[PDB]
């Protein structure tokens, strides 16, 4: 998250921290995700496509720090890793960038809701906030584009939704953005998602309800003029999600 | 590789 503010998991208790274990045993952060039911996390396919083996991953819930345990957290293996059949990628753009992880602990259990671990609601179909609406993004991704390290503390920021028609303009992303994607940015381009924020939540308040509007997917740079963040538009994948949640 | 869409990719 470029700019924004530090936070803790109470302020985004559906946020899932996804890591990958290496051959040799080191563990590294991959991507964010969101808890949509006790046994399911939703994320982005591009996070997993090069290493698509479920036994490679570890999922934490209730975690506010990247490399240190948070009191109350829970740790899960990945019982199933479901990537979208029609995934593709450009040089920049990722299509159908959505993934489901079914989570199960060493004891065989799913998430247990607590002050630090909650589900987030999915949107009603084809129902998105109007352009210019302020929504929030959360993650452990870089704080500057040139950084080498990820922040140790979770961050969040606010960005505003951009119309299809505006995001479509050559000097933005032209044809790269489809109707199954949502653009969002800061009016001064000063805050954004970045590397390592992928898979995480874009949350808007919809009919007085906090709703998973988007999933962090792609962008040219970060916090770059005329280059918004691009999000998978969750309201256009409800049959896919409904069906795969077994 | 320095940005979003290539997280966890072998070529990065």
């Amino acid at each position: 998250i470029i700019g924004g503010e530090f936070t803790t998991i109470e302020n985004q208790p559906w946020f899932a921290a996804i890591y990958r274990r290496h051959r040799g045993g080191s563990v590294t952060y991959v991507c964010g995700g969101s808890l949509i039911s006790p046994c399911w996390v939703i994320s982005a396919t591009h996070c997993f496509i090069d290493y698509p083996k479920k036994e490679d991953y570890i999922v934490y819930l209730g975690r506010s720090r990247l490399n240190s345990n948070t009191q109350g957290e829970m740790k899960f293996e990945v019982e199933n890793l479901i990537l979208h059949k029609d995934y593709s990628a450009d040089t920049l753009a990722h299509h159908n960038d959505i993934a489901l992880l079914k989570i199960r602990s060493k004891e065989g259990r799913c998430a247990q809701p607590s002050r630090t671990i909650q589900t987030i609601a999915l949107p009603s179909m084809y129902n998105d906030p109007q352009f210019g609406t302020s929504c929030e993004i959360t993650g452990f991704g870089k704080e500057q584009s040139t950084d080498y390290l990820y922040p140790e503390q979770l961050k969040m920021t606010v960005v505003k939704l951009i119309s299809h028609r505006e995001c479509q303009q050559p000097h933005y992303y032209g044809s790269e953005v489809t109707t199954k994607m949502l653009c969002a940015a800061d009016p001064q381009w000063k805050t954004d998602s970045c590397q390592g924020d992928s898979g995480g939540p874009l949350v808007c308040s919809l009919q007085g309800r906090m709703t998973l509007t988007g999933i962090v997917s792609w962008g040219r740079g970060c916090a770059l003029k005329d280059k918004p963040g691009v999000y998978t538009r969750v309201s256009h994948f409800l049959p896919w999600i409904r069906s795969h949640t077994k | 590789c320095s940005a979003r869409g290539l997280e966890n990719h072998a070529a990065c």
